[PDB]
């Protein structure tokens, strides 16, 4: 079960996301990101990712639909 | 005599045609009707789905041409399906799925039509990376919500172990269509069939990959691997036992060394059949 | 160019756009000979 | 037939749009800047003939 759970948490950053800027994060769960499509949104950040690659300038996938980043 | 919780029944192929016919149409509307039976008042099974030809009145009761869907049931019928229309679908290509207003009077119509006659919404780009995203509803009769009843006689903790979804509401559910559990009737047949599609061949099973490749692969993640240990040291320098904060070092060697273990050994082992067998 | 559902890439294009440029380029003059122009021997010849 | 289906499929909105390059197929084809301010590629023109357009 916690293999498909990993397979499944893989499949949730395939190809189609959108870009945006990440902001300053909020907690250890979410973030606040600036979208490509140009507005801001209040996101709750996949935990797989390592945090200290997070930057107020990073470059972040978005979910395209959600918009959760990971 | 208001039906409960209840239970809808989709055949496999019912949702391969309908998320085939989806997607096809996207980014605009489309829509057909469901072939099915009623069977009883606490189930829907709807058996095969037609599609039904666009036009640009847009999804709706004047889309449906009597004459099509009455030929297409005329030689259904003579082909081995005899089922009745027990429903429509519509697509809702960048929304979640519920009922807009003329999709309401399009359900009113098929009610008309019918008792307990279901519709049935798919999103089929939000439907997508392996999560399904099919809904069924039916209206509610404002009469019976104008006199302050609940909309079904809640029986069995079914139902209610489903959660409603936050984007629908703001469209209506629970004022004047609600959500009826989605359930899939496949056969172990169907499903042995379908596991076709993703079954190992034999060749396949027995195929070697590529060496280079994989010493490239394993070159990198060996890199990996010295980065970890790095940051492994780092890690274990700062056991001055301090204030309790996984992330650097230690998971990331875990898994990465658990997965080069496991193709070294595919590999390896692989390879040692090969050379037994084939000669 | 790319799908409008899953933004999947299926096809390069030739480079970009503007035609603007393109009535920039097929703007007809007309057919005027050098000899249509006269007193300007040096600078026609010149810009040659 | 084909010609009823073809009438009620052109509905009446129509999106103006300005045309751009007519680039030559290859394995017909129109880019199209709309008036919502999107770029669009067609792999087919549609009910219009090719050389009619000037970009
Ligand atoms: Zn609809």
């Amino acid at each position: 079960e916690f293999l498909h759970a990993q397979e499944e948490v893989k499949r949730i950053q395939s190809i189609p996301l959108v870009i945006g800027q990440f902001l300053e994060a909020v907690d250890q769960n979410t973030a606040i990101v600036g979208s490509t499509t140009g507005s801001n949104y209040y996101v709750r950040i996949l935990s797989t990712i390592d945090r200290e690659l997070l930057k107020p300038n990073a470059s972040v996938a978005l979910h395209k639909h959600s918009n959760a980043l990971v | 005599a208001v039906d409960t919780a209840e239970q809808v029944y989709i055949s496999s192929l019912a949702l391969l045609k309908m998320l085939k016919h989806g997607r096809a149409g996207v980014p605009m509307e489309v829509m057909g009707l469901m072939l099915g039976e009623f069977v009883d008042d606490y189930t829907v099974r709807v058996i095969d789905v037609f599609a039904m030809p666009q036009s640009g009145t847009g999804v709706s009761v004047e889309a449906v041409d009597p004459v099509f869907q009455a030929k297409m049931l005329d030689m259904l019928k003579q082909t081995g399906r005899p089922e009745m229309v027990v429903g429509w679908y519509h697509s809702h290509p960048g929304f979640g799925c519920w009922l807009s207003g003329v999709d309401i009077n399009t359900q009113q119509s098929f009610e008309a039509l019918s008792e307990r006659a279901v519709a049935v919404v798919v999103d089929p780009i939000q439907s997508v990376k392996g999560k399904v995203v099919i809904d069924a509803f039916r209206l509610i009769n404002a009469n019976m919500m104008v006199l302050g009843h609940e909309p079904r006689q809640t029986t069995s903790n079914l139902g209610h172990l489903n959660k409603p979804s936050i984007q629908a509401l703001i469209h209506g559910l629970n004022r004047h269509y609600y959500s009826i559990t989605i359930n899939y009737r496949k056969n172990e047949l169907e499903q042995k069939m379908l596991l076709n599609l993703h079954k190992k061949s034999w060749m396949e099973g027995l195929t070697l990959q590529d060496y280079s490749e994989h010493c490239k692969h394993n070159e990198s993640v060996v890199k990996e691997m010295l980065e970890l240990a790095k940051n492994y040291n780092k890690a274990v320098e700062e056991e001055d036992k301090m204030t309790p904060e996984k992330q650097d070092p230690k998971r990331h060697l875990e898994e990465h060394v658990d997965v080069l273990m496991t193709s070294n050994i595919v590999q390896c082992l692989a390879a040692m059949l090969d050379t037994v067998v084939f000669k | 160019a790319l799908d409008m559902t899953t933004l999947t890439i299926m096809r390069y294009l030739p480079r970009e756009v503007d035609p603007l440029v393109y009535n920039m380029s097929h703007e007809d003059p007309g057919n005027v000979s050098y000899s249509e122009i006269g007193g300007l021997s040096e600078q026609i010849r010149e810009l040659r | 037939e084909n010609s009823e289906k073809i009438k009620v499929n052109k509905t009446l909105p129509y999106l103006v749009s300005n045309v751009i390059e007519l680039l030559d197929v290859d394995p017909k084809c129109a880019v199209i800047k709309t008036s919502t301010r999107q770029t669009y590629f067609l792999p087919v023109i549609g009910l219009v003939d090719a050389e009619k357009l000037k970009p």
